[PDB]
Formats: structure tokens, C-alpha cells, sequence
């Protein structure tokens, strides 16, 4: 909304300073032609310093969500959304996702009616077992791109208001700001649930005086 | 109900038998090669009378080829095919 | 009601807007002919050649200067006159559409009568028929007076009057 | 088969017209636009389902049923035989099942 | 090396005539005039059409020494479609390469009965369902427009092109026709549902000050445009040494 | 037990959504394909002179290449072949956004507006996608209302007696008097300006007339199709003749089923002097030709330009002008029911000539009113009102080599193939759906009947058999890799 916050300059919140100077104080009409022309500086900044890294980064090499397999975006997910450590799902709502969209990838290359391989979402509660399940019965979307229905039903699963917002900026588009700022304060009581455990990509809020 | 529906120019005529039997036999030959019918099928017994009764010189040297330039060594499938192919030519010379 | 001749704003407007097939709306006054036909090198050329005998003298480069700036232009020596092309076009307006009757002599009456309008409005009413078009043939007499109605009020909207 | 042929042709067996007309196409010769046949067999099947039709809703449909189903297989072969006769085949017997 | 090639490989029936155009154009691949599985009939449905196609087809087979028993099957895709006239052929075409890659030959689910007098002919077949083979290894396409118009083409199953080159090469070219399949799938279902399959181009990949420089050096070819991202001519690789 | 007791017990069902697939050919494992061809062909072609096909699309009566397959082997759309005709068909658009409320992203009614799951399609839409689809009754709506049952003509009557005068501007009043002469009388009305027009005794009027036409059925471009479905533009919709548009489609469609989604790719490969175009069609732009000489009669207003839009190598230009921008050659062939196969033999010579390496190739017709009515003069087209007596429905009257065939069933669209060098295909890394071995044309011989067929094609089989006992060494593929 435009208020100044005092945070500890981290990579992470030194990258919101520089797009709030270049980015998200140009108008509606400039911001679209901004985000396709610095594309690979952005998602590159994205991916190396911020608390949400770009989806769309398959073992390092940055892509679109329409250059991503169904494979690669559900290993994606699970990658970001359920931590290794605890060996469980960060939030249930994160979960309710991952599922939403193996759902949606049976649906997809399925040739007739039939039963669900994920017939709760507490499988997914161990997640790698449930990919490797529902990729092993559908064996062409490991080699397919993500059809351009299933990209739109993928963005419109993020904007979904009672769902915890998502780990990850999914696209850069005229709501970049949104995705880039939404939940924004959780990432410092939960390092876990952070890319590389780095401090140094999320937003701690800290007085500059008190500081001393 | 006493509507007349008869007219002799609505009369259909089926009578191209010589050109069904050679379809009706590479029917089944590609049926039983793709593993369609078995040899526990009473389709194929079925189809091999059907065969028999259109027998022709035509037909006879039809499947002569298509038997003789299947190879048997590409499945049991092709092995099965060419056996019962061989068995169909001799029923079909008898029947001429 | 008051007699005004037609501004040369409206009619350049209208010969712009009927040799595009496009609705009067559709093509803002603010832009150059360029920009419209920027494809075709044969259309500009055509519209050039029809603003030259409606209007008569013809400035140095006018598809490369707006509507809005060459409607001024135009409007100095222009005489509420319809001249040669317009004529033709409301001619061939009122006799490839229109029912069995229906002149223009009896369209310019419809609009005195009904409307109040005098010869210098009716002129302007016509041209504002003329860039909706109908694309048919009015069938009957009723469905021609609707037609002279629902232009009536879309000349009235675009002047700024009262009926 | 070889030999074999199949006609197919548009019938109803409750018009008498359609009845007499089958049968005149069936033994007409082949300039005259017909068939040039002689039936060796009739097998008149044709029939119609009448279901809840008791003594009582004896009406149009079963009068109808009844036409196809015995009085017009009778003008079927009444057909046949005067066609029959008329061309003196006293030796060829059409068999009616 | 490319002109002993063509001497020894693509051109060595052109001169001798105890090889007809139609054997050698199966023959440079390895195939025999056995191996011609499938006619695409011009098949118009017209009394004169139909017979003089059949008679064709028969006295070329006949002439070639197509085994006998072994008839080419006929395809007659007007069935379907109608004769659209000049898009005729390019139909059949599609469906020659529909045919090949698929080894499904379609019926004439309209042959109710076949001609007496095309029984004449034993080297066609006139087939009223649709088989499923094994494979199709060529097929041929016949067109016989008004005004004498005549005109065969033969299509060889491309699987006969891939056993001339090394492993290497195919292997290369089987990893580039893998990733464009994909990013082709990608425009497709993008462009069907934003209704922009179709992109009229703006402008010409050179600028009307290259236009001259690009149309007279051979060797000038595109690249990609940093700023707008469109394949386009530069200036550095127009009479380029490198 | 409770309404927990029986919840987790019911299973959740999966429903298939239509994953459209461009069939691109199935490439087998080297050691699979290198046993088909024999071991001598590895180093023997020179692969510039092999001749692929790279892609192809058509725009026919039952849609796209895909459609028209899945109905030609099968006889019945899949789920995929039935959403992609109601969408070609324009019965369903894709929705992403505010749906009532909640947030929608898939198919709904075109209409209505209201969703559609992918399943329901077949139910929803089958019926009305076939019956407006293939060989149908003529549908007015699809060619300017014509309409066969009542063919519009004109009679010329000599009038008997004068006719009641008439209002007319002064240039349309001195046109009637230059043509009549002094059968009419032109007099100024003073108060307004107009002019009486007074037909007398003796001048020349036309009266209109209808004509029962006896053909009904065609095979149509599916009812709906439009090129702003694929993305064409209004204003190009609005200047070019219709088979333009489907030769455009037909182009992009081809070029996508090739994997060249932009056509400058070729560009990074090939000069911009070796892009070829190759397509013809037998009659062009007949509904301009219809603009020319009919319309224009009857003072209709007409584009000014419509000459250019009906040259048979005008749908060529457009290609050029909207997608390819080559300069390479441009062999337009005029075959009528052959155009595509010559296309196919000047695409093949151009590209082995090397004054091209890519070649667009194929063939367009449209179908309208004129060609119809004069396909019936002639007694090509089957007769429909013939076809009626003898009980057989439009999806039965196209029966070829058949006992009762009487004549063809016309038809529109267009079909487009990319052909070029294996070399470049290789290369580029295109799919290949072919091999193009041979090409040919031939007349027939000396008659007095133009559209009589003859056996000139017969020529491609022609071999010498007088000195045949020993087999030439020239067919032995061995032979001849000893010789290279
Ligand atoms: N005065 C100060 O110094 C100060 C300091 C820090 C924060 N704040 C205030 O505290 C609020 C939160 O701060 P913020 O930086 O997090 O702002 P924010 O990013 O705009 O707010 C978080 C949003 O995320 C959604 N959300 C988060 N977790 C969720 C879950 N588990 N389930 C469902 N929805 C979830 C909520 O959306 P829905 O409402 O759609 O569910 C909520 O509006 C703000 O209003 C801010 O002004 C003030």
C-alpha cells in the first residue's frame, strides 16, 4: 500500500528497494513493457536473493511455466512447498495444491473415466512415492509441456484468496507487485521453509536506533 | 400405415462377392497377426468357411502372395498366420 | 428549430467512415489517413481523390496531418454545400436501400414535418444515414421512418440539440 | 457367397399397391426395369408387436397388424401365382414358409 | 561427392531405359514395385473417371510385373470430402501421409457394390473398411484433372530416408525434432485457445535500408534481436567473412 | 455409524479432459530403422535431391487434417477430435477469469456462455457438429444466399405501355437516357432538384426470374468455421476473397504441423531467395470473379481493387505478404482437379534444380453458385433430385467405383504440404511425414472432348522388354555402392 517498513537490509529486501526505485513505482501502462524487457535480470535476482524464488527454475536454468513438464512443475512444488527436514507440508492449504494439480494431470492424459491414484491428499504426505505413482501411470506427462489450460488453471490456483499465499512468483505480469510482497513476514520465524535455510533472502523487520 | 414405401429405383443390388473375399480374407490376416483373433476363436473358423465359399483363382492367388511373403520369424503371431494361411489355401483349391 | 449548414467536421467525418465499411464512432477525428489505411497504398490514394472533388482545393500532404487539424482547413471555404460526391453517395443511399416511394424528396419531407428540421440539418441527418447504412433494403415505409428517426437522434447526439 | 445376390428394397407388406408392385418388379424382365426372376421361396416374416391389446382395444393398429401379418401374405401369393401362370410355369414351385 | 551421389544413388535410371520413373523412384530406396501397397484414387465418383483410373493403375502394374495376387489397395477419399476441384490432390496427399505413418488404410465406406467391370482389373483391391495393416511402405497418388491434366506422384514411408545416414546424425536430428515437437504443442494449444494461431508479420525480417544488402548476399541469414526478441537481419552478418 | 463412516468409503472419479496431440511421426531407435532399408543405402544419397514432406494441414468439410483422418479411418471423432471441430465450429470458446462469481478457466458455450466440461462436449454437441459437417444440403448462410431451390435470373420484356414515372438524381437520370435513347423522357422537377424517369413504349427492362437448380448437396467447410477463430484479422478477412483465407489457415497449420511455429526460423538456415511457393488453384478467386462481372452489372457496391483478389496467384501473394516475406520463386500451376499433384511435381523440380529448398505446395477451389450451376450444364456433378429418387441421402451420393455412381460431389477448401531437401529437414530438426519419390504430369492425345480422362500417366511405368533376360547391375543397390 505504499507505507515505509523498516527491515534489515538483506540480498532479499535490497532487491525490494531496487524494484521499488525501477519497477513498482513506474504506472500500469510502462510496468508490463518494464517486466518483459528485464525478464532474465529479474528472475535471475528473483532466484539468486528473494525469500520467493522464480517457479519455473529446473536444476538452476531458468524456463516459463509453458516451457515446464507436468514432471517437472509437481517435483517443482514439492520442491519449495514441503520441507525435507520436518518431513511434512509447511501449510495444509500448500498441500491441497500439490494435489489439486496431480488431479489435474490425471485428468489430462487419462483416455477414459477412472479412479484416482490420489484418493486423499494425506498420501501426499509422503510426496515423492505420490509423483513417482501418478507419473508412472500417465508416462507421457513427463515428456509433454504444460498445455496453455493447464498454465491458466496453475495461476488462477495461486491468486486462490483462502489458501496460504505460494512460495514462488509464478509469472511476471501487471500483479508482479502482489506476488513479490504478499506474506512477506512468516519466512524469519520459519528458515526451514526458506530456498537454502538463507536468512539473507527474507524480509526481518528492526528498527535502525534499537538496532544499537 | 398403408402409405406405399415401395419404388424400383430405391433397389440396392449386392452382388461384388469377388472383391469382398479378397477383403474379407486380409481382414483376418491382419486381424490375427495384430493378436484380434486367437487360435481358440470361432471367428476364425467362421471367417475361413466364409473364405472357402468365395473361393476363386482370384482369391486362391491372392493369399498364394500374402501367405508365402509373410514372415514367420517376426512372431508367433506371423508363424500363426502362416499355418493357418497354408491349411485355407488347400480347403480353398479343394472348394474351387 | 434553427437552420445551420453542415460543418465540413461532420461530412469529411462521414466520407472517411463510409469508404472504410466502419461504424461513424469507430474512427477517432484525432488521427491521420496513414494511420487508417496504413496497409493499402491503393485506398489512401482513393480517399485523397474524393476529399478532392468533395471539397475542391486540396492542401500539401493531408494523410500525414489528423482529421481534426484538415477539418479546419477544409471548413474556411467550405459552404454547407454537399457538391458532387456526397450528393451521389445519399442518391445511391436512398435507391439501393429504401421501399417502393420512398424518395429523398419524401425523406427530406418525414424529416420537416416530424422532426422540425429545415434543408441545412436534413442534409446532415442524411449524411449520418449515410454512415449507418443499413445493409438491406427498408421493406416497408414504417421500417424507413424508424431508420430516419433512429438517425435523427444520432445527429441531434453529435451536433448537441433537442427534439 | 459366389452366386449370390442380395435386392434390398423399400417394402411395406400393409399396402396392397406395394404388395403387387414388389411382385411385378420381382418377375418383370430386365429391359422392362425389373429383375427377371422366379421365385423359388417366400418367406413373409414382416410383422408388427401389438402389446396390451385385449378384446376390448381391438382398433386401427390391429386391424392394420392384420393386414400385413395374414390377408396381404395372401394377395403375396396370389401375386406370385398369377404371375406364375401367366408366363405358364407349371413346373417351378415357389416354396412359402 | 554430392554428384557421384546423385550419379550412383538418386539418378542412375534417368538415361537407362529398361527402368521405368516409376521402379526407380522405389528402387533408389531398395523397395520394389511389390512394395507400392496403397493407390489414392482420384475416385471422383463420374462413370469415365473411375474405370480409366482402375485400367491405369492395372496396365503400369501390369507392365512393372507386380506379382500377381499382390493387388494395390484402393484408397477413394471422396467419399468423404467431395471433389473440392484443385485442393483434390493435396486431400489425398494428406492422406497418403496419414496412411503411411499410421499403416491404417481407410475404407470407401460407400462402396455398397463394386463395379462388375472393374473385376477385369486384378492387380486393385476395392476395400469397404478400414484395415489396420502392418505397415504401408509407399503409396501412390493419382489426379486426373480436365484438359488431359494427368498426374501421379509416389510417397515412400519416411522411415526409409533414416537407414541413410549414421547413427550420430539421426540421433542428433531424433534430440532437435523432440524439443521443436514440444514447443510446437506449445504454440498450438496457446493459439487455440487465445484464437491466435494465425500472426500476420508487421514487418519483413530486414529493413527496407537492408533490403538491397540481404536479398544480394547468399550467405546472410537471421538472428536473434536482444531488445525485441524477433528473429531479424543484422547489419554484422551481411558480407561477413565469418 | 454416521455419514463419516461411509465418506471415506466412495472413491474420487477422474473425468478425461481432450489433450489435443499434432501427430507427429513416431522416430524408432537406430538399430530398429537401420533394418528396414538395406545396409548399402548409408552413404549412398545425396540427401539435397531427396524430396520430404515436413508438414501439412488442410481446411476441408470436416475441418482440419486431423478431424477429417479421424473420420476417414474411424468414422467417429475421439474426445480431441470432437472438442477441436466444436471449436473450429465456433460451438465452444475458451473462458479465463470472472464466471459468475467464482473463477473459471476451461471451455463454455459460445452462446450461452455457460461452462462445458471436456466430457460433456461429445454429448452436448456431436448431433449438431455432423450434421453440419462433410457432404450436406447447400446451407445459404455459407454462399451470399444462394439458394439452388430458386436460382435468381433475369428476362428482358419489351414494355408495352408506358410505365408510371419514377424519381431519380440527375446523373442516375441522364445514365437511364443514355442508354434508352428516346424510349425515355428526362424532365427537371424545379422545386427539389431530382428528375423524373419515364420509361415509354417500346424500352427494354429485365424482370427477375427464379430457376429450381437439381443441385442441392456440397461438401461445405464446416457451418461456423471462420478465420478469425485461427486469429485473422477483420480487415484482411474484408479484402481478400474467402479461399484466401482458407489457403492462410491451411498455411499455418501446415507450418505448425512442421514445428515451425515462426516461419523466420527458416531464415536462420536457407537465403530468403530459397523459400518457395508452389500451391495453385483451377478457377481462384471465383466470388471476386462473381464481383466483376455480376455485381458489378448490377451497380452493387463493390471493392475497387476486387480485380487483384481474384488472380489465381493472388492466395499465393497474400502468403508472401502476411507470413513468409521470401523472394523465392513463385510457380503458381492452373491444373483444375490436378493442381495439387502438379504442384507437387514444379515443388519437386524447383527444390532439385536448387533455385529453392523449401516449398509450400498444394492446391485451393471455392465453391459458389456459377462453377455449380456450370459443373451441372455439363453433367459432372451427380443430380441431386436423381440421387432422391433412388433413396440415397447426401452422405451416400460420393459412392466412387461403384455400379451406381453418376457424377461427382463438389466441394471446397484447401490443402497445403511443406516440401524440402532431407538435407535441411535434417538439420532443422523437422518432423517427416515422406519421402516424395517421384512426380509427374502428362496430357493424353489428340480428341474433341476436354473433360474426357485419358492414359497419358501411364508413361511413368514405361520400360523397355525386348533385351530383359539378364538382370541389370544398374538395379542392384550393391553394384552401384561398389561404383560411388
Ligand atoms: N504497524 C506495523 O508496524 C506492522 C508491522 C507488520 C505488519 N503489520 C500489518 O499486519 C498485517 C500483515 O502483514 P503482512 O506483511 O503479512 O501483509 P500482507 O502480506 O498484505 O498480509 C498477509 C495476507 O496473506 C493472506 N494469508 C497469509 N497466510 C494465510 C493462511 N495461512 N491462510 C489464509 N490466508 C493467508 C491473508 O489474506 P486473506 O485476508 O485473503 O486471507 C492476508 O491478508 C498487515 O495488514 C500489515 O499492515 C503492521
Amino acid at each position: 500500500m505504499g507505507e515505509p517498513i523498516h527491515k534489515i537490509a538483506t540480498r532479499g529486501v535490497m532487491l525490494w528497494k531496487e524494484f521499488d526505485e525501477t519497477i513498482f513505482n513506474l504506472p500500469k501502462n510502462k510496468l508490463v513493457p518494464t517486466l518483459e524487457a528485464k525478464r532474465d535480470y529479474i528472475i535471475s535476482r528473483l532466484n539468486a536473493d528473494f525469500q520467493k524464488p522464480w517457479f519455473a527454475t529446473v536444476n538452476g536454468q531458468a524456463r516459463d511455466l509453458a516451457t515446464m513438464t507436468y514432471e517437472e512443475v509437481a517435483k517443482r512444488l514439492v520442491e519449495l512447498m514441503f520441507i525435507r527436514s520436518t518431513n511434512s507440508w509447511f501449510d495444509v492449504t500448500w498441500r491441497t495444491f500439490t494435489g489439486d494439480f496431480l488431479r489435474r494431470v490425471e485428468e489430462r492424459f487419462t483416455k477414459s473415466k477412472t479412479l484416482s491414484l490420489i484418493q486423499s491428499y494425506s498420501l501426499l504426505d509422503k510426496p515423492d512415492e505420490a509423483i513417482e505413482k501418478v507419473f508412472n501411470a500417465y508416462p507421457a506427462a513427463r515428456e509433454q509441456f504444460l498445455n496453455a489450460q493447464d498454465i491458466d488453471h496453475f495461476l488462477s490456483m495461486c491468486q486462490n484468496p483462502m489458501q496460504k499465499p505460494v512460495p514462488f512468483v509464478p509469472v511476471l505480469d501487471r500483479r508482479f507487485e502482489i506476488f513479490f510482497k504478499k506474506d512477506s513476514l512468516w519466512q524469519s520465524e520459519h528458515l526451514e521453509a526458506v530456498v537454502d535455510q538463507d536468512v539473507q533472502r527474507t524480509c526481518i523487520l528492526h528498527g535502525p536506533v534499537a538496532a544499537q | 400405415g398403408v402409405a406405399t414405401s415401395f419404388s424400383r429405383k430405391k433397389a440396392r443390388t449386392f452382388d461384388s462377392s469377388w472383391n469382398w473375399a479378397k477383403q474379407s480374407l486380409l481382414s483376418l490376416y491382419f486381424e490375427i497377426i495384430h493378436g484380434v483373433l486367437k487360435n481358440v476363436d470361432r471367428e476364425v473358423v467362421s471367417e475361413a468357411i466364409n473364405i472357402m465359399n468365395r473361393s476363386n483363382d482370384a482369391l486362391i492367388k491372392f493369399m498364394e502372395y500374402h501367405i508365402s511373403n509373410t514372415d514367420e520369424t517376426k512372431g508367433e503371431n506371423y508363424q500363426l498366420v502362416k499355418t493357418l494361411g497354408e491349411q485355407l489355401i488347400e480347403n480353398c483349391k479343394q472348394v474351387l | 428549430i434553427a437552420d445551420e449548414p453542415v460543418k465540413a467536421s461532420l461530412l469529411l467525418h462521414v466520407l472517411v467512415a463510409h469508404k472504410l465499411k466502419k461504424s461513424l464512432d469507430s474512427i477517432p477525428m484525432s488521427k491521420t489517413i496513414k494511420d487508417l489505411v496504413g496497409g493499402k497504398s491503393t485506398v489512401q490514394n482513393e480517399i485523397l481523390g474524393d476529399l478532392g472533388k468533395e471539397f475542391g482545393t486540396t492542401p500539401e500532404k493531408p494523410e500525414e496531418t489528423p482529421l481534426e487539424e484538415l477539418a479546419e482547413t477544409f471548413q474556411d471555404t467550405f459552404s454547407g454545400a454537399l457538391g458532387k460526391q456526397s450528393s451521389s453517395l445519399l442518391s445511391r443511399l436512398i435507391s439501393s436501400k429504401m421501399p417502393g416511394g420512398f424518395t429523398i424528396t419524401v425523406a427530406r419531407k418525414y424529416l420537416q414535418t416530424r422532426w422540425g428540421l429545415p434543408s441545412g440539418r436534413q442534409d446532415g441527418v442524411l449524411l449520418v444515414a449515410l454512415s449507418n447504412e443499413p445493409a438491406a433494403r427498408l421493406g416497408s415505409e414504417a421500417d424507413a421512418k424508424a431508420f430516419l428517426d433512429s438517425m435523427a437522434q444520432k445527429y441531434a447526439s453529435i451536433v448537441g440539440v433537442d427534439l | 457367397a459366389k452366386g449370390s445376390t442380395l435386392i434390398v428394397v423399400p417394402f411395406n407388406q400393409g399396402s396392397k399397391q406395394d404388395v403387387e408392385a414388389l411382385i411385378e418388379f420381382i418377375y418383370d424382365t430386365e429391359k422392362n426395369g425389373g429383375l427377371g426372376w422366379d421365385l423359388d421361396a417366400i418367406i413373409p416374416f414382416a410383422a408388427i408387436p401389438e402389446q396390451g391389446i385385449e378384446l376390448e382395444h381391438i382398433d386401427s393398429k390391429s386391424e392394420f397388424a392384420h393386414r400385413i401379418m395374414l390377408t396381404n401374405i395372401l394377395r403375396m401369393m396370389g401375386c406370385v401365382k398369377k404371375q406364375k401362370s401367366a408366363r405358364g410355369i407349371e413346373t417351378r414351385p415357389a416354396q412359402v414358409i | 561427392l554430392r554428384a557421384a551421389q546423385q550419379q550412383w544413388g538418386n539418378d542412375f535410371y534417368k538415361r537407362d531405359p529398361r527402368i521405368a520413373p516409376l521402379r526407380g523412384a522405389l528402387a533408389t530406396y531398395g523397395l520394389t514395385i511389390d512394395d507400392l501397397g496403397v493407390a489414392s484414387f482420384h475416385g471422383t465418383s463420374t462413370k469415365a473417371n473411375d474405370k480409366n483410373e482402375s485400367a491405369t493403375i492395372n496396365e503400369m502394374m501390369k507392365h512393372l510385373g507386380r506379382s500377381e495376387g499382390n493387388p494395390v489397395i484402393g484408397v477413394f477419399q471422396k467419399f468423404l470430402t467431395g471433389h473440392p476441384k484443385g485442393a483434390a490432390g493435396a486431400w489425398m496427399m494428406n492422406g497418403a501421409l496419414q496412411i503411411l505413418n499410421s499403416g491404417i488404410i481407410p475404407g470407401n465406406r460407400n462402396a455398397d457394390n463394386v463395379d462388375k467391370i472393374l473385376e477385369q482389373f486384378e492387380y486393385v483391391l476395392y476395400p469397404s473398411k478400414t484395415l489396420k495393416t502392418d505397415g504401408v511402405r509407399a503409396v501412390s497418388i493419382t489426379s486426373f484433372g480436365f484438359g488431359q491434366k494427368g498426374g501421379q506422384a509416389i510417397v515412400v514411408h519416411p522411415d526409409y530416408l533414416y537407414g541413410a545416414i549414421t547413427e550420430d546424425r539421426y540421433n542428433e536430428y531424433v534430440a532437435k525434432v523432440s524439443a521443436r515437437e514440444k514447443s510446437a504443442y506449445k504454440f498450438f494449444h496457446n493459439g487455440m485457445i487465445y484464437n491466435k494461431l494465425f500472426v500476420s508479420k508487421e514487418h519483413a525480417p530486414y529493413t527496407d535500408e537492408l533490403e538491397e544488402d540481404v536479398y544480394l548476399d547468399p550467405l546472410a541469414r537471421v538472428s536473434k534481436d536482444k531488445k525485441s526478441g524477433s528473429l531479424t537481419f543484422n547489419s554484422k552478418n551481411i558480407q561477413s567473412k565469418d | 455409524n454416521g455419514n463419516s463412516a461411509d465418506a471415506a468409503y466412495a472413491q474420487v472419479e477422474i473425468q478425461p479432459r481432450a489433450n489435443i496431440q499434432l501427430d507427429f511421426p513416431e522416430l524408432k531407435p537406430y538399430k530398429q530403422v537401420k533394418q528396414i532399408a538395406p545396409a548399402e543405402l548409408e552413404g549412398l544419397l545425396d540427401l539435397e535431391r531427396v524430396i520430404v514432406v515436413t508438414g501439412f494441414a488442410e481446411v476441408g468439410p470436416w475441418g482440419s487434417a486431423r478431424t477429417r483422418w479421424e473420420m476417414e479411418a474411424f468414422g467417429e471423432f475421439s474426445l480431441e477430435g470432437c472438442v477441436e471441430m466444436a471449436w473450429i465450429m465456433g460451438f465452444i470458446s475458451y473462458h479465463n477469469g470472472n464466471l459468475k462469481g467464482r473463477p473459471y478457466t476451461g471451455w463454455v458455450d459460445s452462446k450461452t456462455k455457460e461452462p462445458v466440461d471436456d466430457k460433456d462436449v461429445k454429448a452436448k454437441y456431436e448431433t449438431s457438429i455432423l450434421e453440419h459437417s462433410g457432404i450436406r444440403l447447400i446451407e445459404p448462410e455459407l454462399f451470399n444466399g444462394y439458394n439452388p431451390e430458386k436460382k435468381e435470373m433475369i428476362q428482358e420484356v419489351i414494355v408495352e405501355e408506358d410505365l408510371e414515372p419514377f424519381e431519380a438524381s440527375k446523373e442516375t437520370a441522364e445514365q437511364f437516357k443514355h442508354q434508352h435513347g428516346d424510349k425515355v423522357d428526362i424532365f427537371e422537377i424545379p422545386e427539389t432538384g431530382e428528375y423524373s424517369v419515364k420509361l415509354l413504349k417500346g424500352a427494354t427492362l429485365y424482370i427477375p426470374k427464379a430457376l429450381r437448380f437439381d443441385r442441392l448437396v456440397a461438401g461445405q467447410i464446416p457451418t461456423g468455421w471462420n478465420a478469425k477463430t485461427y486469429g485473422i484479422s477483420d480487415d484482411i478477412i474484408s479484402q481478400v476473397d474467402p479461399i484466401t483465407l482458407f489457403v492462410l489457415v491451411s498455411v499455418v497449420e501446415a507450418f505448425i504441423a512442421s514445428g515451425i511455429t515462426d516461419p523466420y526460423e527458416m531464415y536462420k538456415y536457407v537465403h530468403v531467395s530459397e523459400v518457395g511457393n508452389c500451391s495453385g488453384s483451377g478457377m481462384g478467386g471465383v466470388s471476386a470473379l462473381r464481383g466483376m462481372f455480376k455485381d458489378r452489372f448490377k451497380d452493387e457496391p463493390v471493392q475497387n481493387d476486387i480485380l487483384q483478389e481474384s488472380f489465381i496467384n493472388t492466395m499465393s501473394a497474400w502468403v508472401n505478404m502476411l507470413l513468409i516475406s521470401s523472394s523465392g520463386p513463385i510457380k503458381t500451376p492452373v491444373g483444375a482437379c490436378a493442381t495439387s499433384v502438379e504442384s507437387v511435381d514444379i515443388g519437386v523440380e524447383t527444390i532439385l534444380s536448387g533455385k529453392a529448398r523449401i516449398c509450400i505446395v498444394g492446391g485451393y477451389d471455392d465453391f459458389q453458385e456459377e462453377g455449380s450451376f456450370e459443373f451441372g450444364n455439363m453433367k459432372a456433378t451427380s443430380n441431386t433430385l436423381e440421387e432422391f429418387e433412388h433413396g440415397r441421402t447426401p452422405a451416400e451420393m460420393s459412392r466412387p467405383a461403384t455400379t451406381t455412381r453418376n457424377g461427382f460431389m463438389e466441394a471446397q477448401g484447401a490443402g497445403i504440404q511443406i516440401i524440402m531437401q532431407a538435407d535441411l529437414a535434417l538439420k532443422m530438426g523437422v518432423p517427416i511425414y515422406g519421402i516424395v519419390a517421384m512426380a509427374a504430369t502428362a496430357t493424353d492425345k489428340i480428341g474433341r472432348s476436354v473433360p474426357a480422362p485419358g492414359k497419358g500417366i501411364l508413361t511413368t511405368a514405361r520400360e523397355h522388354h525386348s533385351s530383359v533376360k539378364y538382370a541389370s547391375p544398374n538395379l542392384n543397390m550393391k553394384y552401384r555402392k561398389r561404383q560411388l
